[PDB]
């Protein structure tokens, strides 16, 4: 019955295991979903990711701030940004970024390594589709990767509003131990596999409602193995069924409250509202961002 | 005294037989919407497709300045409905056709203001 869903999330019993990391080998590896005429993979992917997110307790305030990393593509456009804007309430502030130049529907776009990206502001929702193609050059044991996953883990701890949520793309080899550990700083977490990319080890690590502190301790090395175990023993039929019904697609405008709070004010009652998607905590000042620029004169 | 008519150039390249700009981002949608030309979310009716606007605008795609004296973009950040019969070239269509200031539909592809 999974085929009529947008995709499939890691069942809790696999999260609870203490598996060891195996190579990932999927029955349908390299199979491709049939897509609706003229529809790009990344539109279908992001659509199903948003459809899955409609089922969670996302905070959705007025003047929502969303930021999308790795939104470029080899096409020079941002298919996933287009879906996020469609999904998101009209007027949602949407910043995106990628190392390579692309044209976007985002309110602002920064080009460059994400580590040159800076903002004073906290955010309500962070999306990362960042992936290093050199990850394909597997020449050793599959260890936790740093690089952009280091920036991301920092951005979340520094710039994610309490009650905010994240969706961060990983694969068998594109993953990071601390990101998993940080998944436990959310009220709830999963690994979600879109049905149109079910023949991939790709998942989106989704943290639901940030709590700024660990709710549960997660060994990230162990959980990535648990994730591979799950994928290795649970083949997922490619399916694009859920792309056809867009009638309930738009993110509910919950009009969620926003409050600037100290760390002394975060009690168990406040914490419970965070965890229910009923509260966001952060400043509501103007949103300013920047990209660092290295200056050099090469002449002589 | 010199600027470049980007619009004319693509209109001539298409006329010569050139292949229209590809990789315009088509949205999934209900296809039961208003049918209006340019909108803040997909509004395709049964006879249209909805695309993200940036990807359909010639000035954004070619990295060139926009005709507005402000450089503002009519399409970026928005969605454009394209007659399904022309969705092979959304950049051509948007450039050549004009939107009714009154009802919001494409003049000649929905605008029934005249009668
Ligand atoms: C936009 O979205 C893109 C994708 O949709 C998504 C990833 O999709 P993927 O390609 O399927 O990834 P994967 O093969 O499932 O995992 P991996 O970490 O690349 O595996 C490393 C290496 O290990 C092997 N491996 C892995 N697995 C799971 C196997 C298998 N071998 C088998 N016989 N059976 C299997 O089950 C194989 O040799 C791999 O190469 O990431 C995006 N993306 C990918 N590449 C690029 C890119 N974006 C930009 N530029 C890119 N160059
Ligand atoms: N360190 C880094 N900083 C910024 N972007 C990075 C990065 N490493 C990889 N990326 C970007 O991750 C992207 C993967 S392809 C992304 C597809 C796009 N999100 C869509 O929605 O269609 C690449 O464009 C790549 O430039
Ligand atoms: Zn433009
Ligand atoms: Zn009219």
């Amino acid at each position: 019955s999974q085929a009529w869903q947008p995709g499939v999330a890691m069942p809790n019993l696999y999260k609870m295991q203490r598996m060891l990391l195996e190579k990932c080998d999927l029955q349908n590896y390299g199979d491709s979903a049939t897509l609706p005429k003229g529809i790009m993979m990344n539109v279908a992917k992001y659509t199903q990711l948003c459809q899955y997110l409609n089922t969670l307790t996302l905070a959705v305030p007025y003047n929502m701030r969303v930021i999308h990393f790795g939104a470029g593509s080899d096409k020079g456009v941002a298919p996933g940004t287009a879906v996020l804007r469609q999904w998101l309430p009209t007027g949602t502030l949407l910043v995106d970024s990628d190392l390579n130049d692309f044209v976007s529907d985002a309110d602002s776009t920064l080009i460059g390594d994400c580590a040159t990206v800076h903002t004073a502001n906290k955010w309500d929702l962070i999306i990362s589709d960042m992936y290093d193609p050199k990850t394909k050059n597997v020449t050793k044991e599959n260890d936790s990767k740093e690089g952009f996953f280091t920036y991301i883990c920092g951005f979340i701890q520094q710039k994610l509003a309490l009650g905010g949520s994240v969706a961060i793309k990983i694969t068998e080899h594109s993953w990071n131990a601390d990101l998993y550990k940080l998944m436990g700083h959310f009220a709830w977490w999963t690994a979600f596999v879109t049905n149109v990319n079910a023949s991939s080890s790709e998942a989106f690590l989704i943290g639901c409602n940030y709590l700024g502190k660990p709710r549960e301790q997660i060994d990230g090395y162990v959980m990535h193995a648990n994730y591979i175990f799950w994928r290795n023993t649970n083949p997922i039929q490619l399916s694009s069924y859920s792309l056809f019904d867009m009638s309930k697609f738009p993110l509910k405008l919950r009009g969620t409250a926003v409050m600037s709070l100290k760390e002394g004010q975060i009690n168990d009652m406040i914490l419970s509202l965070l965890s229910k998607g009923r509260l966001i905590i952060r400043e509501n000042n103007r949103v300013v961002i920047s990209s660092d620029v290295l200056v050099n004169n090469e002449n002589l | 005294a010199f600027a470049v008519d980007a619009a004319k150039a693509y209109k001539d390249y298409l006329a010569s037989g050139g292949q229209p700009i590809t990789n315009c981002v088509k949205m999934l949608c209900t296809h039961t919407g208003t049918g209006q030309a340019i909108t803040v979310t997909p509004e395709a009716n049964m006879d249209q497709e909805s695309f993200g606007g940036a990807s359909c605008c010639l000035y954004c795609r070619c990295h060139i300045d926009h005709p507005n004296p402000k450089g503002f973009c009519d399409l970026k950040g928005k969605y454009v409905q394209i007659p399904t019969t022309c969705a092979n070239d959304p950049v051509g269509f948007t450039l050549k056709n004009t939107v009714c200031t009154v009802c919001g539909m494409w003049k000649g592809y929905g605008c029934s203001c005249d009668q």
